């Protein structure tokens, strides 16, 4: 084994390695080994797209297929070890550190895309639709939206609609009954980590945020068929996003008010992208909770009846966040392995 | 390939080789300028030179004198070529990221090290005790730090800094000894006062009881031999000087004692890791070398913490060099050889790689 192969094999020995961890590590190794191939960039793009959509089974299958196709350059023993490790990884909703890091970075990238060529007309019209949706007891001081800050403020102020206007959508929903969030009020905890990254998780020195209090949310383990239990690849920051039903109501008013808009689908996708970026970056929800609200059968029917094709904020250029998450994965795995070795060394020393 | 471990403190730079159990070169972190002199040479020529401290409160503020300190460490103290040794450096908790970037840039472009790593001093102190989770009180010479560490990561949201360390205790001891009629106003007098602080001062379990005993009896009075043949007696100052750690108001500081800052750090952490922090309280630094400081910390934290909580204070005898000991343990590990930021990685990524590799 060379130095790179030995480093990869040691990182794969990380006891808390999950499917995202494995995908990132093996993609980094395959880029460093077979990256010179002409067809590799297509494979890397497909793997990154699978990872963004949390299609971890498909990503792992594609990675294993590539490894078997290059079993001579890599090594039969190494490929066999990778195959064995592929079936040994799982996902913990409470502990997906690489996924939380990647989702924070991808929310930041979504925000960067949003700020470039920002169209304020879309969110002015969304504010108008919000004014014709919200009840009389909810105030709205956003008379006009001219900047990305005001649009994000309106997105975040959509939370005053909860339990009033989206109740019908939640009742019609078949997956919201599987939402598993503890009713217990655990208070707030301090953090220096951005977005949905856990407070105690390691972070890059340039990635920390000013210390702030965030709500402590637990999983309802007593729930039967809970969303977190059913979908463990999704990092549990909260349960299914109920405020996104309020967003869907506001978007219904938006679409019925702009049925003749030629770029209606693009505007709705822009709004959904801003919603996802704001909710991941503020630590309210992970990507798949919001997106699975958008993927509900009756919500999908609502969006299909308006001739709207949602892209679910999926972008085709996630190379930077993917590689940074790979570096974060390598750091965490190597640090844990070294911690094992250091604990053993000091224990044997004394 | 021998790794250099260099712990740069505010008052003492401790440098040596990985695998050794003691810093081969412990010298004052001072730079004398009239060409410059670094370390014991600048201290000896105190009158002729102007002394400057490149590190204050554990943070490097003057990078030129820091470069001089590192050059003296590599060539004039360790007598090794920096280009053939991976140099593991140490940094203060909550160190600015620009400082880490400048550190790696100076290591790679000025000294041409083949590899380097930067680690938090408190994390290395915890490593020296064989722990990855626990709260470390690292009181050196310029600053005191309460650093809770979870699985090798120092939690930025719960670390606190108390501007109270050995320098303040030495100044307070000078003030009290002046209150007794002993004139200590010069730099040599400062050094001999620091010697008395190291040799005689201790932490009292009960400060009021110790003060009452000193007022009543004379059992706590100890004799010390001054450099100029004089013999001076020190009484209640043996525990009054270190008590400023637990009662900063002795020097007019509005902050809280080290026990209270420790409790505040533990409270700033999640309730699920508070038990681990309470059970792993690691003392580190020269200012933690006072006799009885561990017992006093245990008593005060037991008073502050919930009654059912288990509190263990870890104060190894070598806790003065625990940062360097942990660094030497780290840099001599087989799994650590891949964490070295190599010259190729620095060239392809720039200094910012320190945030991605040293975290
Ligand atoms: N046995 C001792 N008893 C009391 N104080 C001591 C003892 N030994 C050293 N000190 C004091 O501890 C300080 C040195 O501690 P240390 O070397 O850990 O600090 P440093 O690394 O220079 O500082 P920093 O806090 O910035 O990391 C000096 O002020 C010294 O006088
Ligand atoms: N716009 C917002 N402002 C403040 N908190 C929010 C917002 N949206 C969601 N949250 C919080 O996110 C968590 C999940 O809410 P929901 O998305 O309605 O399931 C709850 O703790 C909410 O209070
Ligand atoms: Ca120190």
């Amino acid at each position: 084994y060379t130095k790179i192969e030995s480093s990869l094999l040691l990182a794969l020995d990380y006891p808390k390695l999950d499917e995202s961890d494995f995908i990132l590590l093996l993609t980094k190794f395959l880029e460093k080994k077979l990256g010179n191939n002409d067809n590799y960039p297509t494979f890397s793009k497909q793997i990154q797209k699978y990872y963004l959509e949390q299609e971890y089974k498909k990503a792992i299958e594609n990675i294993l297929r590539l490894c078997q196709e290059n079993e001579t350059l890599l090594g039969t023993n190494l490929v066999q070890r990778l195959i064995t490790k592929s079936s040994q990884v799982t996902s913990n909703p409470k502990d997906n550190e690489s996924r939380r890091f990647y989702e924070v970075l991808y929310a930041e990238h979504l925000e960067s895309i949003l700020r470039k060529d920002f169209d304020c007309s879309i969110f002015d019209e969304l504010n108008e639709a919000y004014n014709e949706v919200r009840p009389e007891y909810t105030v709205n001081d956003l008379t006009k939206i001219n900047t990305f800050e005001e649009a994000r403020k309106l997105i975040l102020a959509f939370v005053m609609l909860n339990d009033n206007v989206e109740l019908g959508l939640k009742a019609q929903s078949a997956i919201y009954q599987k939402k598993d969030r503890s009713r217990e009020e655990l208070g707030q905890v301090l953090t220096a980590n951005p977005g949905i990254m856990k407070p105690n998780s390691p972070n890059f020195a340039d990635n920390t945020v000013p210390i702030k209090k965030i709500d402590k949310i637990a999983i309802d383990e007593k729930k039967a068929g809970g969303y977190s239990k059913t979908n463990p690849q999704v990092p549990f920051v909260a349960s299914l996003s109920g405020t996104t039903y309020s967003l869907v109501v506001v978007l219904q008013k938006y679409m019925d008010k702009h049925k003749t808009d030629p770029n209606l689908e693009k505007k709705i996708n822009n709004i959904v992208m801003l919603w996802t970026s704001a909710y991941i970056k503020d630590g309210y929800h992970s990507y798949k909770e919001v997106i699975d609200i958008f993927k509900d059968a009756h919500i999908q029917s609502i969006f299909a009846r308006a001739n709207i094709k949602l892209d679910y904020a999926i972008i085709d250029d996630t190379d930077h966040e993917f590689h940074r998450a790979q570096e974060y994965t390598q750091g965490i795995a190597t640090k844990a392995m070294m911690h094992q070795e250091l604990v053993q060394k000091v224990q044997e020393k004394s | 390939t021998t790794a250099l471990v260099c712990d740069n403190g505010s008052g003492l730079v401790k440098a040596g080789f990985a695998g050794d159990d003691a810093p081969r070169a412990v010298f004052p972190s001072i730079v004398g300028r009239p060409d410059s002199y670094v370390g014991d040479e600048a201290q000896s020529k105190r009158g002729i030179l102007t002394l400057k401290y490149p590190i204050e409160h554990g943070i490097i503020t003057n990078w030129d004198d820091m470069e001089k300190i590192w050059h003296h460490t590599f060539y004039n103290e360790l007598r090794v070529a920096p280009e053939e040794h991976p140099t593991l450096l140490t940094e203060a908790p909550l160190n600015p990221k620009a400082n880490r970037e400048k550190m790696t840039q100076i290591m790679f472009e000025t000294f041409n090290v083949p590899a380097m790593y930067v680690a938090i001093q408190a994390v290395l102190s915890l490593y020296a005790s064989g722990r990855t989770t626990g709260i470390v009180l690292d009181s050196g010479d310029g600053v005191t730090h309460n650093v809770p560490i979870y699985e090798g990561y120092a939690l930025p949201h719960a670390i606190m800094r108390l501007d109270l360390a050995g320098r303040d205790l030495t100044d307070y001891l000078m003030k009290i000894l002046t209150e007794r009629g002993y004139s200590f106003v010069t730099t040599a007098e400062r050094e001999i006062v620091r010697d008395i602080k190291e040799k005689l001062c201790y932490v009292a379990l009960d400060f009021e009881n110790e003060m009452a005993t000193a007022a009543s009896s004379s059992s706590l009075e100890k004799s010390y031999e001054l450099p100029d043949g004089q013999v001076i007696t020190i009484g209640n100052e043996r525990f009054r000087c270190p008590e400023t750690l637990f009662q900063p108001s002795f020097i007019g500081m509005e902050s809280a004692g080290i026990h209270e800052t420790t409790y505040n750090s533990i409270m700033k952490c999640d309730i699920d890791i508070r038990k681990d922090l309470y059970a792993n309280n690691v003392m580190s630094g020269g200012t933690t070398m006072y006799p009885g400081i561990a017992d006093r910390m245990q008593k005060e934290i037991t008073a502050l913490a919930p009654s059912t909580m288990k509190i263990k204070i870890i104060a190894p005898p070598e806790r003065k060099y625990s940062v360097w000991i942990g660094g030497s343990i780290l840099a001599s590990l087989s799994t650590f050889q891949q964490m070295w930021i190599t010259k190729q990685e620095y060239d392809e990524a720039g200094p910012s790689i320190v945030h991605r590799k040293c975290f």
